[PDB]
RNA sequence: GCUUUACUGCAGGCUGUCGCUGAGGACUCUCACUCCGGGAGGAGGACACCGAUAGCCGGGCA
RNA sequence: ACUCGUACGGUCACUGAAUCCUGCCCAGUGCAGGUAUCUGAACACCUCGUACAAGAGGACGAAGGACCUGUCAACGGCGGG
RNA sequence: GCACGGAGGCGAAGAACCAUGGAUUUCCGAAUGAGAAUCUCUAACAAUUGCUUCGCGCAAUGAGGAACCCCGAGAACUGAAACAUCUCAGUAUCGGGAGGAACAGAAAACGCAAUGUGAUGUCGUUAGUAACCGCGAGUGAACGCGAUACAGCCCAAACC
């Protein structure tokens, strides 16, 4: 047959790839050399096309203009704070270790220095629950328990942008719109829809699956389509 | 459209090239200009 | 680096050298680690000089143990264009035999001892 | 007696113990951190280099070359295929690592022509050889009674048509009797069977 | 052309084994190697990656 | 490539606004988890064989399978008496 | 000039014509200062290399050629009265490269087993033999011999 979409994909042409021109910047946290002598003040409160969520735009003491993950609840002149003697509050960024459990953080780093990776879309948040001078617990937005480098900084507060999920897109323009901002094809074809020769669930007289919907983790691509390795299905049970 | 330099200068050669078989080669040869192109019926390169 | 086991103090080097630049005017020296090879094997060797700064070390790896079996004294250089000159040479020299030494027999003697006592 | 030389010689015979195993730990950390082709003051293996023909003398060069370890990186059929002809994995090229090595060689030096290489070690994933060329436009290789056969027109590109030591094993021109009916005088003569 | 529990194979995935690969049936370490860090240095670590091979799955493809 | 992205994400599918709803079935097929015991290749190892080798056998046993379980908004099924 | 017109001209100062050698030889073109559909913009071996007075100072490479030659990559139709090994075939085609010819070549050979031959190509033969093969269809040498032409040498190391 055919490549079917999912395989398209990978070659990464125009239609799947994020419209990354147009993008603003890559929220990463600051590089500082130690001390914490660091802060800078809010400038602008921007909106930020790769998240739909806001970020703020500020300057550092030592000249430095960058845009910013932004938390909830951070105005424009707001100062910020960001090393190993930073302040506990919104916005503040500072390794686990000087961050007080019970406090709700955000845009938290795998490695520490990497720039934060978990928690950091609109409204989410991680919860930084044990300490250690080995391990720093912190619960991600999933449910996960994640094992971390006390010396990994975050910052504190939810991300900005909360609630977004709530209201219903009501119409296929709504989406459209949207999905112009992401790296993804849209709408969406099903593939019992399709000939035999585009899906492996395509062909027929009336449209359903072939065979069963799960598939094994160990096939290959062209094939890996529908319920992949599903440990279980449905909602009864 | 814009031509170039170097366009014009072979579009003044095809016209040029579109000329006659001189009146006395006939006689100079006891007796066609196979390249008679036409700006309608016919197509230059570029 | 690797077929070196112990470090030659600035001082002692230079004693070293020194004995080695009177030893080609007045005793005999060889020039060139075939021709120190052959000193050790055939005897004829008193003191051989090695350099440190040798890339491939192979060219020399084996002047230690080979001497070692030998009974031959050996001492180590820094450089290797200072090893050369020492010798005689307008070029550099991996390794260096003094074949029979000359009016220095005395500091090479006592050369070789420091370097014993020096492990 | 022996030679300095005979004494590197019995090393490489063991790359992997003594004194030179240390030295090649040492060695293809730096190595792995330098190109594909890399010029070198002097030859790792100085008997064998000599061996082969080198000479410490104007117009004579060496070059260290990485090439990767395994079979053949082969792209699988796009069209119709009997069974025989469908494999991919177990494929391996008709050329040795080390022509491989020798080629890469002679195209970063256009002007240069391979003398012969040796092997200098491997890790797990690639192969090192060290390439011996010469410049046949330098007179000092010109007037050498042992080298200037090189600089014939003849000689031109040699390695790119098997003409090397390497090449030549390679082609299956070592034996010259039985089993060679195939491969001499060249393989394409006898119709690419050997 | 298409399908599948048709025949035969081929990619791909999983898994064992060998090489890279090192110090003291469960374990510590650091020095290769990998990753984070501008760097100092951190994490990981003889595993992973990669090369080779073996068993299983394998109309994704011939 | 996704990705100047990080679960309020984005990938793979099914159904197809709203409203009232969505029963029974895990035997088969699929997927997933577990597994005393059984089965399970090659290297290394042991025995026999061979002045070596081919070869035969043994010990050990990974994933996988048997076996057990979970799962149908998973493929699908919902009869005769 | 082909090219046999009109006008006019050149040649005994030996023209035309032919041979060899030299002068001139625009722009693009490997195309090389940079850019460009044959043009343009502000001193140039661009790029990769060798030597090096470490300065592009001295040099090299690049591209072409009817096929031939050498080194790599490598099908399928077809045949087997289907078809998978096999066959078509190491063919077609593709990548890289040399020369006027390439390649090969002075035995870790042969093995008419010998008290024998004596670098290598090629031609004739050996022979559709030995060998391979769903032992099917098919595939398929060599030594030797008769010829052609003949040619044998240099390093590494020892010792200096
Ligand atoms: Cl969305
Ligand atoms: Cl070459
Ligand atoms: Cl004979
Ligand atoms: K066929
Ligand atoms: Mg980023
Ligand atoms: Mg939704
Ligand atoms: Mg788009
Ligand atoms: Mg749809
Ligand atoms: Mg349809
Ligand atoms: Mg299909
Ligand atoms: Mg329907
Ligand atoms: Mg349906
Ligand atoms: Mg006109
Ligand atoms: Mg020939
Ligand atoms: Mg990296
Ligand atoms: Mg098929
Ligand atoms: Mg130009
Ligand atoms: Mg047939
Ligand atoms: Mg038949
Ligand atoms: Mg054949
Ligand atoms: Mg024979
Ligand atoms: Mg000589
Ligand atoms: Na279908
Ligand atoms: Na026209
Ligand atoms: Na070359
Ligand atoms: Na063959
Ligand atoms: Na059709
Ligand atoms: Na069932
Ligand atoms: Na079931
Ligand atoms: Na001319
Ligand atoms: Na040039
Ligand atoms: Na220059
Ligand atoms: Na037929
Ligand atoms: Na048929
Ligand atoms: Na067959
Ligand atoms: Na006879």
């Amino acid at each position: 047959g055919r490549r079917i979409q999912g395989q398209r994909r990978g070659r990464g042409t125009s239609t799947f790839r994020a419209p990354s021109h147009r993008y603003k910047a890559d929220l990463e946290h600051r590089k500082v050399e130690d001390g914490d002598v660091i802060a800078g003040t809010v400038v602008d409160i921007e909106h930020d096309p790769a998240r739909s969520a806001p970020v703020a735009a500020v300057e550092f003491e030592d000249g430095d203009r960058r845009l910013i993950l932004a938390p909830e609840g951070v105005g424009v002149g707001d100062e910020l704070q960001v090393g190993v003697s930073a302040e506990i509050a919104p916005g503040n960024t500072l390794p686990l270790a000087e961050i007080p459990e019970g406090v709700p953080v955000c845009n938290v780093e795998s490695s520490p220095g990497d720039g934060g990776k978990f928690a950091r879309a609109s409204g989410v948040n991680a919860q930084l629950l044990t300490h250690d001078r080995n391990v720093a617990v912190v619960k991600l937005p999933s449910g996960e328990m994640k094992r971390l480098d006390p010396q990994c900084r975050a910052t504190i507060g939810v991300v900005a942008g909360g609630g977004r999920t709530d209201k219903p897109f009501v119409k296929a323009g709504n989406k459209h719109h949207k999905m112009k901002a992401r790296g993804t094809k849209w709408p969406n074809v099903r593939g019992v829809a399709m000939n035999a020769v585009d899906h492996p669930f395509g062909g027929g007289g009336r449209q359903h699956p072939g065979k069963p919907k799960s598939i094994s983790r160990n096939a290959p691509p062209g094939r890996k389509v529908g319920d992949i390795a599903s440990k279980r299905t449905g909602r009864g049970g | 459209g814009k031509k170039s330099k170097a366009t014009k200068k072979r579009l003044a050669k095809l016209d040029n090239q579109n000329s006659r078989v001189p009146a006395w080669v006939m006689l100079k040869t006891d007796r066609r200009n196979h390249k008679r192109r036409h700006w309608r019926r016919n197509d230059t390169d570029e | 680096p690797v077929y070196v086991d112990f470090d030659v103090p600035a001082d002692l080097e230079d004693d070293a050298l020194e004995a080695l630049e009177v030893a080609r005017d007045t005793g005999a020296v060889k020039k060139g680690t075939n021709e120190t090879t052959k000193s050790i094997e055939r005897g004829s060797a008193e003191l051989v000089f090695v350099a440190e700064d040798v890339q491939p070390e192979e060219i020399v790896m084996h002047i230690p143990e080979l001497a070692d079996e030998k009974g031959v004294p050996f001492i180590f250089v820094e450089q290797q264009d200072d090893l050369g000159h020492a010798a005689g040479l307008e070029v550099g020299s991996a390794a260096a035999a003094v074949t029979d030494a000359g009016e220095a027999d005395a500091d090479v003697e006592d050369i070789a001892d420091k370097v014993e006592e020096l492990r | 007696a022996r030679s300095a030389y005979s004494y590197i010689r019995d090393a490489w015979e063991n790359p992997g113990d003594g004194q030179l195993a240390e030295l090649q730990w040492q060695r293809q950390q730096e190595w792995r951190n330098e190109g594909a082709v890399e010029r070198i003051e002097r030859p790792t293996r100085l008997d064998k280099a000599r061996s082969q023909g080198y000479k410490a003398k104007q117009g004579v060069i060496v070059a260290r070359v990485s090439v990767r370890k395994g079979s053949a990186r082969k792209r699988r059929h796009k069209a119709g295929r009997r069974s025989k002809r469908q494999g991919v994995t177990r494929i391996t090229r008709r050329k040795d690592i080390q022509r491989v090595a020798e080629e890469r060689a002679s195209r970063t030096f256009p002007n240069l022509r391979v003398l012969n290489s040796y092997s200098v070690g491997q890790d797990g994933r690639q192969k090192w050889h060290e390439v011996i060329l010469i410049d046949p436009n330098h007179p000092a290789i010109q007037n050498d009674d042992d080298l200037s056969w090189i600089c014939a027109d003849d000689q031109a590109d040699r390695v790119f048509r098997g003409l090397t030591g390497a090449g030549r094993r390679n082609r299956g021109l070592s034996g010259k009797g039985k089993g060679s009916e195939k491969t001499r005088p060249s393989l394409r003569s006898n119709g690419g069977k050997a």
